[PDB]
RNA sequence: GGCGUAAAGCGCACGCAGGCGGUUUGUUAAGUCAGAUGUGAAAUCCCCGGGCUCAACCUGGGAACUGCAUCUGAUACUGGCAAGCUUGAGUCUCGUAGAGGGGGGUAGAAUUCCAGGUGUAGCGGUGAAAUGCGUAGAGAUCUGGAGGAAUACCGGUGGCGAAGGCGGCCCCCUGGACGAAGACUGACGCUCAGGUGCGAAAGCGUGGGGAGCAAACAGGAUUAGAUACCCUGGUAGUCCACGCCGUAAACGAUGUCGACUUGGAGGUUGUGCCCUUGAGGCGUGGCUUCCGGAGCUAACGCGUUAAGUCGACCGCCUGGGGA
């Protein structure tokens, strides 16, 4: 992307081991990841992107802390990406015969909330009563149509969002994420190369990602 | 413990063109140096089993010094043992 | 403390395919560049380069290709303590066939081969596959 | 096949005789590999022709019995022998820390003992109590003095030592390890039966020693009983001159030796470099604690100080109850 820019000076310190491979460290008070190790990929990474999205996979896009939620929502609630924004709830993706179930609760507080002892004229307190109903929308509400398994998985950091990549990890599906040195080189198959201190200007690579998967006439 | 002032009274005599000091014949005769000097040292004193193993291993390693000098030449190893005390 | 050569040679090779890398190193001497000539002969290793006024070093590279590694078994077989030896119909067939063996020989290291078509037999130093 | 525990790794140091050992050349041919000629009795397996249907059996022809000897090639590795090396191993210039050892010392406190004062019925002790100490003046408080042992604090995240173990200050004697910048030898290495030398507590010997703690013992009890717990007294033993003893849950229950290889946090000791113009910053050897990853393991753990990856040598071992 060759934007990128200047920094002086992190991570002296701060690295996972299982990265000796892909980094420079014991010298010159660095520790940092080989560049001939992420960007000679991340210019031949998208193309296995749209090689899922060309043949319908079905693609889920995470990021729930709120400096980069707001870039995510707006590239996936007018998109054919799933999201998640907010909060993961227990096994949302690998207790799938739950979790259809949890979708099926979506309408059965919404349909209990019009019921009985609440299709009253007063709801006030009432509808306290049946506040799990939006305590799992919080979880379901990018996602509830999405169903069965996912075909790729996009995250917005490889260490602040692991819930989702422990449960793509074991439900199989290919991990494209944004790289740091105390991340897992393990549980991605796809790195990003990317700074925390620019999490509001790595926009234009969700842009990129949001337009990959949408290139085609397929 | 053994100065480089009392070394200055062994590589003299047991050297030959200098610096000849890692070589077997000097060698031999700094560890009989050491040997002589820590086998007195004891007496007075005795109760030191730390001092006694030093000396066991400075004699360990000549006795091994002394054997490989006689297996590359005899007439080298001969002409050492009449100026170092050895067999009586 | 070191009596074989051979006896850190081949751990290096199974351990860093294990690791996954693409150059192993080791210390150099002449059976293990008579070794290494042979392996890429029968193209078990792409290259092999030597190097050191100290201490001569040598570096080899492995293979694989897309990304699975090509070398299938790497063994020794033959110790200097319990040496194996060989006779011209009694030279193995490594793998069953799908790999094969490394001999010293009167002639100087090679396959076997290059062995049983010499119509001569030896002492085992590799199996591979 | 197996040695962390389930069952076996020696408590420890050194090392002869054994096993094992880098590398450049030649040469020997013990050993290997290759080729022959002899031999490997006959029955007999297995192939296969007869004889009784099948076959036991009688056989007619083959094969194998990798062997062994005697002749003869290959000339690579191992042993052997010489010649040649080093970047395996070793010692060192200037230097570094340490409760290591030995010999010397050297200092303080209370229960105690010794001669008394001041002074009155208390003291001592347990979950409860009681023997017992005390009117001979206790307990306690003072004056002047004797006796024996150990070394408060800092002390830990720490060191050292072969282990067992070892903290004071001060003066000698001394083993080993370790850093910086170089060099002289030239495989001189790794291991080790039986040896050759070590000891914590307790015990044995000869002579001293005796505050505190205390087996044994005598009481108080307590109790159904108490021979014990718990309380009052108390010798052996603890200390020293030494001389013996040689054993341990001697324990991170992991034999010694070498290489390869994710870390983090932290301690401890040298040290390369930037006017250290240096408090700072950038490095780098030695030793080592906790947390833990690939691998290993039945499991817990081991985890670059590995129970991992692989090699040399040694020591052991095949169920309890009996023993």
């Amino acid at each position: 992307m060759l934007k990128a820019g200047v920094h002086f000076g992190h991570q002296t310190r701060y690295w996972n081991p299982k990265m000796k491979p892909f980094i420079f460290g014991a010298r010159n008070k660095v520790h940092i990841i080989n560049l001939e190790k992420t960007v000679p990929m991340f210019n031949e990474a998208l193309a296995e992107l749209n090689k899922i999205a060309s043949r319908k996979g079905k693609i889920l896009f995470v990021g729930t802390k709120r400096a980069a939620s707001e870039a995510v929502k707006d590239a996936a609630l007018s998109c054919d990406q799933f999201f998640v924004n907010h909060r993961w709830l227990g096994g949302m993706l690998t207790n799938w015969k739950t979790v259809r179930q949890s979708i099926k609760r979506l309408k059965d507080l919404e349909t209990q909330s019009q019921d009985g002892t609440f299709d009253k004229l007063t709801k006030k307190e009432a509808l306290m009563r049946t506040r799990e109903l939006e305590k799992l929308e919080n979880s379901l509400g990018g996602i509830k149509d999405m169903g069965g398994l996912p075909d790729a998985l996009f995250v917005i950091d490889a260490d602040h969002e692991h819930i989702a990549i422990k449960e793509a990890n074991n439900l199989g599906i290919p991990v494209f994420a944004i790289v740091d040195t105390n991340s897992d080189p393990d549980g991605v198959d796809f790195v990003i190369p990317g700074n925390d201190d620019a999490i509001r200007a790595v926009t234009l690579y969700l842009g990129a990602v949001a337009a990959t998967v949408r290139e085609g006439r397929s | 413990s053994l100065s480089t002032e009392a070394t200055a009274k062994i590589v003299s005599e047991f050297g030959r063109d200098a610096n000849d000091t890692g070589s077997t014949e000097v060698q031999v005769a700094l560890l009989t140096a050491q040997i002589n000097h820590l086998q007195g040292h004891f007496a007075e004193h005795k109760k030191d089993h730390h001092s006694r193993r030093g000396l066991l291993r400075m004699v360990s390693q000549r006795r091994k010094l002394l054997d490989y000098l006689k297996r590359k030449d005899v007439a080298r190893y001969t002409q050492l043992i009449e100026r170092l005390g050895l067999r009586r | 403390s070191m009596q074989d050569p051979i006896a850190d040679m081949l751990t290096r090779i199974r351990n860093g395919q294990a690791a996954n890398k693409a150059a192993v190193t080791m210390p150099s001497s002449k059976l293990k560049v008579a070794i290494a000539n042979v392996l890429k002969e029968e193209g078990f290793i792409e290259d092999f380069k030597v190097e050191g006024d100290t201490k001569p070093e040598l570096e080899l590279t492995l293979k694989y290709f897309q990304g699975k590694a090509v070398v299938e078994s790497i063994q020794r077989v033959s110790r200097p303590g319990l040496r194996i030896y060989k006779r011209k119909d009694e030279l193995p067939k490594v793998m069953a066939g799908l790999g094969i063996a490394v001999v010293s020989t009167s002639k100087g290291v090679m396959t076997d081969r290059a062995a049983r078509q010499a119509g001569l037999g030896g002492e085992i130093i590799c199996y591979v596959a």
